[PDB]
């Protein structure tokens, strides 16, 4: 998947 | 680089519902966007989040009742089996870590009450009774369900004075409020004075002229 | 996650300074994911800071903020009218073994000012609520300070009990007042047997409680 904070985070 | 919720009304319980948050100005590839609701003179609860390639998280406490998707230029939550306790105006944000943009929210009631448009009632500036050089006036706005109701003066044109109390549940279910506003008790015979009462829910809009009694 | 907040109110003269505390029940991510906003009631929040200290574009730097790990402090110094109105931190935390985010519970910031008695206003039913069957009595305290007052109302000198709500205003963003309305509901069969309807206002800023009355259909 895509790591959490590229998702996620800003 | 605007939000805009929409969808917010009265449902029944267990009936499923889908709000909107419509997106200007953003790239919603770029963006974390979040759900927020807020229940009235409750704090805000964070609901979930829609990140940039789509996946989603939510709230322990939300147990799958709530889905989030997203289009180029939407933001959708769907609440699938919806209770009393989620009846709230519900926010959409942008950003995952933290929120710099905001919609102005969009307000969901869950009950099995019907809905009813409001009688708008004038509260008459007395004839004879000052307070300080200052009359006061304004309009009941009584049995309506759900909320809510907006008010304005003169069209939006007299905001100086004005004090639109909060909305009170009434034994019955139906909620009243009261718009009042301090004018010059001088201005009374000469001024014309307002309520511009609308009640999305049911289609009643209403502008009453408020006047001293004879 | 759980983010427990200063309990209410925090209060303030103008030019003064209040501080808020957050404390989250585990470490936000990277020990500084942590955010703060002002709401007031009826509009959505307005971000103030992020990553803990950071402040938001246009904000004024009058709001300052730090802290790590579970531990956060907003501070306001030279309180304005305006900054009247309540207060969020936001933690973000790892979405893989944890919500991603959570509120705290909301701080409200009352600004101090000098006492001021209400201005009092008593309002009969209408005409057209009368051909309705019901009777609305409305008592408006109007710019008061502090919040607190006692409303009683009296029909024929009989005290009411049980048939009247009330509604406060929020504090105001320029004199920093509360307003108050409270209706008396009546039955119209009820209001048409009685003659003198009275409000009676108790409050810090009178020497006396103030009546507003009038009699039916004069």
């Amino acid at each position: 998947h895509h790591p959490m904070t590229e998702e996620f985070k800003n | 680089q605007s939000e805009e919720e929409s969808g917010g009304r009265l449902v029944t319980p267990e009936t499923p519902l889908t709000l909107t948050c419509t997106a200007s100005g953003i790239d919603l590839s770029k963006w974390p966007m979040t759900w927020v609701r807020q229940a009235p003179g409750k704090g805000l609860e964070w609901i979930g989040i829609i990140g940039r390639s789509g996946s989603t998280n939510y709230a322990s406490w939300a147990k799958g009742r709530f889905t989030i998707s997203k289009t180029s230029t939407t933001v959708d939550l769907k609440m699938t089996s919806p209770t009393t306790e989620d009846t709230a105006t519900y926010f959409c944000a942008r950003g995952g870590s933290y929120y710099d943009l905001w919609g102005q929210g969009t307000l969901v009631t869950v009950s099995s009450a019907s809905t009813k448009g409001p009688s708008v009632f004038p509260l008459a500036p007395s004839s004879k009774s000052t307070s300080g050089g200052t009359a006061a006036l304004g309009c009941l706005v009584k049995d309506y369900f759900p909320e809510p109701v907006t008010v304005s003066w003169n069209s939006g044109a007299l905001t100086s004075g004005v004090h639109t109390f909060p909305a009170v549940l009434q034994s019955s279910g139906l909620y009243s409020l009261s718009s009042v506003v301090t004018v010059p008790s001088s201005s009374l015979g000469t001024q014309t004075y307002i309520c511009n009462v609308n009640h999305k829910p049911s289609n009643t809009k209403v502008d009453k002229k408020v006047e001293p009694k004879s | 996650q759980v983010l427990t907040q200063t309990a209410s109110p925090v209060s303030a003269a103008v030019g003064n300074t209040v501080t808020i505390t957050c404390q989250s029940s585990q470490s936000v991510w990277k020990n500084n994911d942590l955010s703060w906003y002002q709401q007031k009631l009826g509009q959505p929040p307005k971000l103030l800071i992020y990553y803990a200290s950071t402040l938001a574009s246009g904000v004024s730097s009058r709001f300052k903020a730090s802290g790590s790990g579970t531990q956060f402090t907003l501070t306001i110094s030279d309180v304005q009218c305006d900054d009247a109105g309540t207060y969020y931190c936001v933690g973000s935390y790892d979405c893989s073994s944890a919500d991603c985010n959570a509120f705290g519970g909301g701080t409200k910031v009352v600004v101090k000012r000098t006492v001021a008695a209400p201005s009092v206003f008593i309002f009969p039913p209408s005409d057209e609520q009368l051909k309705s069957g019901t009777a609305s009595v409305v008592c408006l305290l109007n710019n008061f300070y502090p919040r607190e007052a006692k409303v009683q109302w009296k029909v024929d000198n009989a005290l009411q009990s049980g048939n009247s709500q009330e509604s406060v205003t929020e504090q105001d963003s320029k004199d920093s007042t509360y307003s108050l309305s409270s209706t008396l509901t009546l039955s119209k069969a009820d209001y048409e047997k009685h003659k003198v309807y009275a409000c009676e206002v108790t409050h810090q800023g009178l020497s006396s409680p103030v009546t507003k009355s009038f009699n039916r259909g004069e």
